[PDB]
């Protein structure tokens, strides 16, 4: 089955950087893009962007264009989300999800386990 | 298909229409192995046919 | 596209119908498909998609859940409410960047 | 576009395609011609079918 395993929780401070791993198992990594989702505790979900696993080209939302970097490792089928110069507004859970493909298929059936982050 | 939208375009044909296109004098058509040389600005042909339609 | 999901918190007893209403600032219908989706999220867990494209029951979801919705107006129905339905339900939009989720609805 | 001169044409040319803007990475970007040269010569009386 398709399963997206994320990294364990990590502790950080403002000014540092975090690397997050999301290894995909059960499908061809190059045919499906990887989506990154952020959820501040007690609030709704926000879409950050996706990375083209066929070309590597990263895309970001209008409210996440500032200090975010999407990278992936094709050989190990792992994608990396990088947050630089952490702030106090970055305390949120970060989700990696596989979209349901097809026409306007920006809805997600397989989600990552989760990764709690505090700064 | 596979719980996703699927779009099919079907086209069929059983009709063809024959046409005829003609020029009128003082115009004609030269049909054959026509060779154009851009350096010398020459048009040459051996055993072309003169046609109207 | 902004989404307004009502009610903010719904209190329904077991064995009774529960109805959640979601709206949108713009239509999400494209080429014969309405792109509105319903998710369920229990605390400490990632959301699970319940109804996709406003009318389709996801594989593995029990038959109690059922979806419906017209242009710009969509609803979620749970007739036989049980004790495991205590969670938050979000209506999601997949027609336009950034594909915004819903605020939430407690039940 | 060569040593014989440059010829251009501002009339439209039609083909089948997918918009692919705002879509996932599985949207094909190739354009398709529904009819080819053999559809005008081979098997004139025979019925022709095209499926996309
Ligand atoms: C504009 O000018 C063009 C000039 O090209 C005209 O095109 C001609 O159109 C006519 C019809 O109007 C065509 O005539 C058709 O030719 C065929 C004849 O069959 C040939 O092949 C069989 C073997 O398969 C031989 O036995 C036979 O002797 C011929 O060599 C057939 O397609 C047609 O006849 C068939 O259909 C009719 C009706 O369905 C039956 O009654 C017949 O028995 C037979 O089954 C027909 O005769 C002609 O070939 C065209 N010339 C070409 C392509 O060069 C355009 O008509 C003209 N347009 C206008 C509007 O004036
Ligand atoms: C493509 O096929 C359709 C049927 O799928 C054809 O339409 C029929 O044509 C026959 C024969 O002339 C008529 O008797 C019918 O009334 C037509 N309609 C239907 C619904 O059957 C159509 O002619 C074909 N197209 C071409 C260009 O030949
Ligand atoms: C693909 O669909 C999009 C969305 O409708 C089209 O983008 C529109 O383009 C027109 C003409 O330039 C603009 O006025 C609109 O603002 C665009 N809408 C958007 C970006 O949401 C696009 O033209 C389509 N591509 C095609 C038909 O090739």
């Amino acid at each position: 089955q398709i399963q997206l395993v994320q990294s364990g929780p990590e502790l950080k401070k403002p000014g540092e950087t975090v690397k997050i791993s999301c290894k995909a198992s059960g499908y061809t990594f190059t045919i499906y893009g990887m989506n990154w989702l952020k959820q501040a505790p007690g609030k709704g979900l926000k879409w950050m962007g996706w990375i083209n696993t066929y070309t590597g080209e990263p895309t970001y939302a209008d409210d996440f264009k500032g200090r975010f970097a999407f990278s992936l490792e094709t050989s190990a089928s792992t994608a990396y989300l990088q947050v630089n110069n952490l702030k106090n507004e970055d305390t949120a859970t970060y989700f990696c999800a596989k979209y349901y493909d097809g026409y306007y298929g920006w809805y997600f059936d397989v989600w990552g386990a989760g990764t709690t982050l505090t700064v | 298909r596979d719980r996703k939208p699927f779009y099919t375009v079907d086209l069929n044909s059983s009709l063809t229409v024959p046409l005829q296109s003609c020029v009128k004098p003082p115009y004609m058509l030269v049909v054959g192995n026509i060779v154009i040389k851009p350096d010398s600005q020459t048009i040459t042909c051996e055993n072309c046919r003169l046609l109207t339609c | 596209i902004v989404l307004t999901q009502s009610p903010a918190s719904l209190a329904v007893t077991l064995g009774q119908r529960a109805t959640i209403s979601c709206r949108g600032s713009e239509s999400v219908d494209s080429y014969g498909n309405s792109f509105m989706h319903w998710y369920q999220q229990k605390p400490g867990q990632p959301p699970k998609l319940l109804i996709y494209r406003a009318s389709n029951l996801e594989s593995g979801i029990p038959a109690r859940f059922s979806g419906s919705g017209s242009r710009t107006d969509f609803t979620l129905t749970i007739n036989p409410v049980e004790a495991d339905d205590v969670a938050t339900y979000y209506c999601q939009q997949s027609y336009e960047d950034p594909y915004t989720f819903g605020g939430g609805t407690k039940l | 576009n060569n040593e014989f001169g440059t010829i251009i044409d501002w009339a439209p040319r039609g083909q089948f395609y997918h918009n692919c803007s705002g879509q996932t990475q599985s949207c094909p970007s190739a354009q398709v011609s529904p009819a080819v040269d053999s559809d005008l010569t081979e098997s004139l009386d025979k019925h022709k079918h095209k499926k996309l």
